[PDB]
């Protein structure tokens, strides 16, 4: 994470959790859903706002 | 399951338009709840009156 | 008269259907079924009651 800070790629390195069967990353995760039928770009700009 | 239905539409009514609402014109669980409540009311009166 | 369902189409992000049928006044009485035409092999149209 110090040597990989180079130009071309946005390389991200990490370690799996201790039980690989349960997920692949520690911490929280959530979904943002479109209920009213609004388009994709509105949900994209909402994700950027979040 | 009736409670699950009533809660799985309760998070959908914020996304409904203003010219809409939901009611329950036909339902069968209140007579079940009233029957079990009535029989435990009779038993609870019975065990103190005796 | 059979309301043929041809393929699908997108509507508000949801997939729905497209059907094909004659207009109502083309099919209301038996002689209205005589109003339809079919193309023969050499090109011209021939009515159904023929």
């Amino acid at each position: 994470m110090h040597f990989f800070s180079f130009k071309d790629a946005m390389v991200f390195a990490f370690a799996p959790p201790s039980v690989l069967e349960l997920g692949n990353a520690t911490g929280f995760d959530l979904f943002l859903q479109d209920q009213a039928g609004v388009g994709h770009e509105v949900l994209l700009q909402a994700r950027n706002k979040f | 399951t009736a409670k699950a239905i009533r809660q799985t539409i309760a998070n959908l009514e914020p996304f409904m338009p203003q010219g809409m609402k939901v009611v329950y014109p036909y339902d069968t669980t209140p007579v079940v709840s009233a029957s079990i409540h009535e029989v435990v009311k009779t038993l609870g009166e019975a065990i103190l009156l005796v | 008269w059979g309301s043929s369902y041809v393929n699908d189409f997108i509507d508000r992000g949801r997939v729905k259907r497209v059907y094909l049928q004659g207009r109502p006044d083309a099919r209301m009485n038996p002689d209205d079924l005589s109003k339809w035409y079919v193309r023969n092999d050499k090109g011209e149209m021939v009515p159904f009651n023929a």
